[PDB]
RNA sequence: UUGGCGGAAAGGCCUUGGGUGCUUGCUGGCGAAUUGCAAUGUCAUUUUGCGUGGGGAUAAAUCAUUUGUAUACGACUUAGA
RNA sequence: GCGUUGGAUUGUUCACCCACUAAUAGGGAACGUGAGCUGGGUUUAGACCGUCGUGAGACAGGUUAGUUUUACCCUACUGAU
RNA sequence: CUAUCUAGCGAAACCACAGCCAAGGGAACGGGCUUGGCAGAAUCAGCGGGGAAAGAAGACCCUGUUGAGCUUGACUCUAGU
RNA sequence: AGAACUGGUACGGACAAGGGGAAUCUGACUGUCUAAUUAAAACAUAGCAUUGCGAUGGUCAGAAAGUGAUGUUGACGCAAU
RNA sequence: GUGAACAGCCUCUAGUUGAUAGAAUAAUGUAGAUAAGGGAAGUCGGCAAAAUAGAUCCGUAACUUCGGGAUAAGGAUUGGC
RNA sequence: GCCCUGAAAAUGGAUGGCGCUCAAGCGUGUUACCUAUACUCUACCGUCAGGGUUGAUAUGAUGCCCUGACGAGUAGGCAGGCGUGGAGGUCAGUGACGAAGCCUAGACCGUAAGGUCGGGUCGAACGGCCUCUAGUGCAGAUCUUGGUGGUAGUAGCAAAUAUUCAAAUGAGAACUUUGAAGACUGAAGUGGGGAAAGGUUCCACGUCAACAGCAGUUGGACGUGGGUUAGUCGAUCCUAAGA
RNA sequence: AGAACUGGCGAUGCGGGAUGAACCGAACGUAGAGUUAAGGUGCCGGAAUACACGCUCAUCAGACACCACAAAAGGUGUUAG
RNA sequence: GUCGAAUUUGGGUAUAGGGGCGAAAGACUAAUCGAACCAUCUAGUAGCUGGUUCCUGCCGAAGUUUCCCUCAGGAUAGCAG
RNA sequence: AUAUUGGCGAGAGACCGAUAGCGAACAAGUACAGUGAUGGAAAGAUGAAAAGAACUUUGAAAAGAGAGUGAAAAAGUACGUGAAAUUGUUGAAAGGGAAGGGCAUUUGAUCAGA
């Protein structure tokens, strides 16, 4: 008979199976559609989910309650060190689908990225690409060979990059290696790209612009086995229930004589990999600038670090961006941040945002103070110091 | 005397056996396959190594609903254990052997575990007392190990 | 052997030159038998080991210890000459 | 495709009303679903009443009290090697 | 505190053979049969859809020329009086 | 029993330790029972009423007895409701 | 000792240190808890939990068999020196 | 006539499926082809029937032989046989130079019940045939007794706050002994005695096969011994309900 | 649910109706060969993607009896009267 | 819930199975109670359920008639050997 | 003259041959259960003879390996033989959600007949 009572089905049926991910870097299953009359760029950037903050901007949203009113908003910093160029994939089109057809890498690989190629590191011989840096031996005809095939096929072009960990305050030491696709026109100028920026850095200003509208993809913060009643949500049964309550009464009816895959049951819960799409960049600050945490009408001399810096990562010492909100993955995470695939024009995304202050107040704690120049001036002195 | 079925020159193997061990016929059964057809001194290393829990038993036939360990990879299973009691007797039966081997004039360099073999002993019954007045069995389940040892030859 | 083309699974196609064997295009000489009246009457390619010479290369992973971005256990993620 | 509600009374299914709402559609799945629950009802044994029976006793009549057992197997499913 | 992993110890219920589905027909609700879908070792933690799961020769109902507890001017007697 | 002072207004500082009110049904109360599903409004109760009996008796035992209980009793008692 | 107290809590004499252990800290349990705002909307039903609680002072209704109801209800105070 | 509307139900699914469109659909006609344990012919088995042949080397006339037809089967009937324990006869049967039994993806005979042989193991009896006899044949009966599995190294060994360090002993110590520490029972005790009951568990020495659901060097265990001393404490005596 | 006649199923395999106790064909010792029955001959699948005259295009076509359903009423759909 | 009297309890004693005992539930009477346990009659009877042990060969049914306290049974006739 | 499932003493059997025959072939009306009345098992076999394994070695020991006794230790008291279920090792073979089976042949192994 049937349920007597609507109810909205619990969960999503889209994002199963609610298994661990493959991977702790979440692949990027869909790059922005190729314009080839732009500029060669990359399409993607790698960072590291370093916390979340708080910001003080002036809302410009005309028609709104709080149009030219200040808004305090969350903000997540993620740390973005310039990623090094190391290799180049090419990839024809076939009728099975798109398929790597030869890659070129850089003749010097530096050790962080040599390490993602060992699972022991420290009792290897490090032979890694020894025999391929012979290739470059006299005047590289065979790599030149090998970039001259892309140029003859390979209608998607995407370079290897690899993060700088040794930058970041972790302590993986092991750089994370990924393919991101090269938009831009004429494929042959997609591999100039990529062989000129062989061993070389590009930064994350070169990707990301200030209110531009990203995808962060990243895997969720993992939680174990997890019961029905937080892992689907699921109505918690009454507290007279025998044999426990945080459960499915009923996982299915006598017909189908089987347990439905759309019934809810207890599992793993988090590391998912997941793609959040518009999440607006709020800041683009740079590692050497000092004043990151400044704004113009803030003016302290101040980084974006928290006082004691970020909890459980450290402090920001490169390229970081700033996005409006929350992404998925915890604090030191890999994160990859794509462009949003289409153009939204909907008066959220289109806007300026001018920040007018940046929390800089200890995470570790009910901060009080921005900067220890503000503490010693509310404390006064101390027995030990100050 | 009168072992298993054995395929080995009687000259250049030396036997130990010992029977009615009040150890799990399961584990040591599990044990014995861990070290048959080793090298004598490599399956004692072992048998060592697997007391100090840094290698494992593979338990490939009575494995059911026991547990996974990391230590199986180098056998090709998910599902070993460290059977202390049934180590310790495997041992001692193969000190007992390589006794025999000295004793008979073996090179114990080349000596390896051409035969080992564990069957079930009879029960030893004691009784368990269960709800609404209800007795059951609360046996034990020995072994009888045996082992013969031989000369590698060519 | 010279040059070129083929990336959809290309692994093939085309081409220059000389060398060399055959040529039933034509005309000869010699041989075949006894597999006994037939007997697939053994002619193909597919992997593997081995031996002889020649050429070429000179690592890792797992366990154990360690991390907690992970985790029931496995697994994952880290570090360690 | 998507949703189809919060409550008063009633064990109720049904019903009825209040109220919100875009709407408060109808149904099935062993009249889905008790080793999922609960046990208010029915439907053991106690007890009370009304009618009936001489009586023991009867009552889709009313009322009150009344033990809800087991998965560790296989499959299915959820995750994990 | 369990569960879970380990060292030691170590049962039971249950079990024709067993164990992936849809439809058909069929003792009218199949794990097996027919036609299809499919289908790859060995497994771990959970789980309660199914095994018309287990527990008990259904306690309801009917039948038996089977009873018993109780009742009464049933039949037939009887202690006592 | 009272006063002053004192403290982050804390102080039966842990422990220990009634929720209360307005009503209806029902049984007066205290007490008792289905050990192992029913604690109740059921049973009992004091109070009330009725009945039999003056001992060669009432009520009740025993197969029978020169046998018994009430009764070491006597109607303000015993026995039966 | 505290305390009205053989309550609860701690200690002296006396006794014991016996319950298979080790490592982790998933789900779901069992037992113990807490929870913003609302406050029975949950449910058959306030089930379960919470709230109240000792003492001293004040104050105490309907009804009543005049005995009670009554700790009614409702308030205030409590440490140390 | 065909097609279409009429034509709405619940897991995903059925001209059987794929698929099929001058069909591989519908109506009709003509041929060829496919294959049943059916039909025809032959062989063989058996049954039934009708016959031939006691004149011989001719011992099997229920024998031998000729001819024809037939063969489904529950409940059930009948017939001919196979096997088992024991019995009379017989083979002057087999056998310690190996009987019976048992094992044997070894061989042979019979449609079959079964029979025979070889190999291994084994150790003392057993068989063929004529006949007699029955406690004479198992797959079941929630069969009886015994034994054994999968489940399964699984559930589980989680109440009574709690253990830790070192030394000794020992083959072996989480668990024994001693020391040190930390705790608890907290006098209505986890203390000190008794009644019922038990019966030696008390104590010492030795000791660890089993038991103490881990362990054990420890024990209420195992083995060997020691130990209970009354005129005054009880019973004994008295009487109670009662017998 | 109950009768009449027959044939069956039960008690029965075999070929066909995919599947099925009863329908169609045919009833059965063990084999060989040939021919067929009912049913079929695109492929599964043995056997003509045979021959011939027509009809039908379905945004739910239709596709052999038992039998696994469909009607009244309608259509310048198309065909023939 | 109750907790100073219809209190709680040891021991002794009495009541024994159609009997006891019952502040009454068919409650209790040694895990046994709407008639205890033990042994025997007893291998109680059962129109009812289950099982019923070797092969091959030949033949081969019935569920219908009449009667029955008969309708799950039998006698009878029929079918069969 | 008749009876005689008790007692005593005898002789027998087409009887049973250790799940049979009495419940009891044996320290059987025993061990054990129940308050009691009562209920009531299981349990025979080394070998001719203990000749019951001296001695050596490994082990803390149980034991093992030897050595030995014996016709046999494929008789070691856990003892005649020693089935099956079930199990270990070895060998062989097969294995996409059962296995097993029938007809026919291939392949591998094995084998009688002539
Ligand atoms: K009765
Ligand atoms: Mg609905
Ligand atoms: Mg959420
Ligand atoms: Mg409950
Ligand atoms: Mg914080
Ligand atoms: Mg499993
Ligand atoms: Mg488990
Ligand atoms: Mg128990
Ligand atoms: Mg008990
Ligand atoms: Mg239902
Ligand atoms: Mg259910
Ligand atoms: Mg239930
Ligand atoms: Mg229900
Ligand atoms: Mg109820
Ligand atoms: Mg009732
Ligand atoms: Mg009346
Ligand atoms: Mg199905
Ligand atoms: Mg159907
Ligand atoms: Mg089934
Ligand atoms: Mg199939
Ligand atoms: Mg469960
Ligand atoms: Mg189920
Ligand atoms: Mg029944
Ligand atoms: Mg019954
Ligand atoms: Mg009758
Ligand atoms: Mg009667
Ligand atoms: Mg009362
Ligand atoms: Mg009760
Ligand atoms: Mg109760
Ligand atoms: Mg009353
Ligand atoms: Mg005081
Ligand atoms: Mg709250
Ligand atoms: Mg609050
Ligand atoms: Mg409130
Ligand atoms: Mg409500
Ligand atoms: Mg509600
Ligand atoms: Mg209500
Ligand atoms: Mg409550
Ligand atoms: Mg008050
Ligand atoms: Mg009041
Ligand atoms: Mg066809
Ligand atoms: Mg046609
Ligand atoms: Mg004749
Ligand atoms: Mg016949
Ligand atoms: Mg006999
Ligand atoms: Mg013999
Ligand atoms: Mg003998
Ligand atoms: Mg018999
Ligand atoms: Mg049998
Ligand atoms: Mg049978
Ligand atoms: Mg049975
Ligand atoms: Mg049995
Ligand atoms: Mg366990
Ligand atoms: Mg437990
Ligand atoms: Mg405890
Ligand atoms: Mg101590
Ligand atoms: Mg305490
Ligand atoms: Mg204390
Ligand atoms: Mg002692
Ligand atoms: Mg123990
Ligand atoms: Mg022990
Ligand atoms: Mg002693
Ligand atoms: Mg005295
Ligand atoms: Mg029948
Ligand atoms: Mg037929
Ligand atoms: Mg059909
Ligand atoms: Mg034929
Ligand atoms: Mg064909
Ligand atoms: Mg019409
Ligand atoms: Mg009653
Ligand atoms: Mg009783
Ligand atoms: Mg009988
Ligand atoms: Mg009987
Ligand atoms: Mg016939
Ligand atoms: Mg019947
Ligand atoms: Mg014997
Ligand atoms: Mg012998
Ligand atoms: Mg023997
Ligand atoms: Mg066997
Ligand atoms: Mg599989």
């Amino acid at each position: 008979s049937h349920r007597k009572y609507e109810a909205p089905r619990h969960g999503h049926l889209g994002f199963l199976p609610r298994k661990r991910a493959a991977s702790i870097r979440a692949r990027v299953k869909a790059f922005p559609k190729d314009d080839r009359s732009k500029p060669v760029a990359l399409t993607s950037f790698l960072g590291y989910k370093a916390g979340m903050t708080t910001i003080v901007r002036d809302l410009d949203r005309p028609g709104s309650k709080f149009h030219k009113r200040e808004v305090v908003e969350a903000v997540t910093v993620v740390d973005t060190p310039p990623v090094v160029v190391v290799g180049v994939v090419g990839y024809v089109e076939t009728p099975r689908g798109l398929r790597s057809l030869t890659t070129v890498w850089a003749e010097h690989l530096s050790d962080e990225v040599k390490r993602r190629f060992y699972k022991n590191w420290y009792k290897s011989k490090k032979k890694a690409f020894t025999k391929y840096s012979a290739k470059y031996a006299q005047d590289g005809a065979g790599i030149e060979r090998e970039l001259a095939r892309i140029k003859k096929y390979a209608s998607v072009v995407r370079v290897l990059v690899h993060t700088q960990i040794r930058k970041t305050p972790l302590a993986q030491k092991k750089a994370h290696l990924a393919e991101i696709q090269l938009n831009g026109g004429s494929i042959s100028e997609k591999v100039d790209w990529a062989r000129e920026h062989f061993e070389k850095t590009v930064a994350v200003d070169s990707v990301f612009e200030q209110n531009e509208m990203i995808d962060a993809i990243a895997v969720t913060k993992g939680h174990g086995f997890e019961g029905v009643t937080h892992r689907w949500g699921t109505k918690k049964l009454p507290r007279k229930t025998h044999r426990g309550l945080r459960k499915v009464a009923c996982i299915g009816a006598w017909h189908p004589a089987h347990v439905m895959w759309s019934v809810a049951r207890a599992g793993q819960r988090g590391y998912h990999s997941r793609t959040s799409i518009n999440h607006k960049i709020y800041r683009v600050g740079k590692g050497d600038d000092e004043a990151n945490g400044a704004t113009s009408f803030d003016r302290t001399k101040k980084t974006i670090t928290p006082m004691g810096g970020f909890v459980h990562y450290g402090e920001i010492k490169n390229d970081f961006i700033m996005v409006k909100g929350c992404i998925p993955g915890n604090r030191k995470r890999i994160v990859t941040l794509r462009k949003s695939l289409y153009t939204n024009t909907s008066r959220k995304a289109l806007e300026e945002v001018s920040l007018k202050w940046i929390d800089t107040a200890s995470k570790f704690g009910k901060g009080r103070f921005q900067t220890p120049a503000e503490k010693h001036a509310f404390m006064g002195t101390l027995k030990k110091d100050l | 005397a009168r072992y298993g079925a054995t395929s080995t020159n009687p000259a250049k193997s030396a036997s130990a056996r010992g029977s009615y061990l009040r150890v799990s016929f399961k584990n040591t059964r599990e044990t014995a396959q861990a070290i048959n057809g080793w090298e004598l001194t490599k399956a004692q290393k072992y048998l060592e190594q697997v007391l100090d829990h840094q290698r494992a038993i593979p338990f490939r036939r009575f494995n059911s609903s026991i547990g996974r360990t990391a230590q199986g990879k180098e056998f090709g299973v998910t599902k070993a254990r460290w059977p202390a009691k049934s180590v310790k007797f495997v041992q001692g039966l193969l000190q007992n052997a390589a006794a025999n081997a000295e004793a008979k004039g073996l090179d114990a360099t080349k000596l390896y575990v051409s035969h080992i073999q564990v069957n079930q002993a009879p029960k030893q019954r004691r009784r368990t007392y269960r709800a609404h007045g209800r007795i059951n069995k609360y046996e034990s389940s020995p072994s009888h190990i045996e082992l013969v040892v031989t000369e590698k030859e060519e």
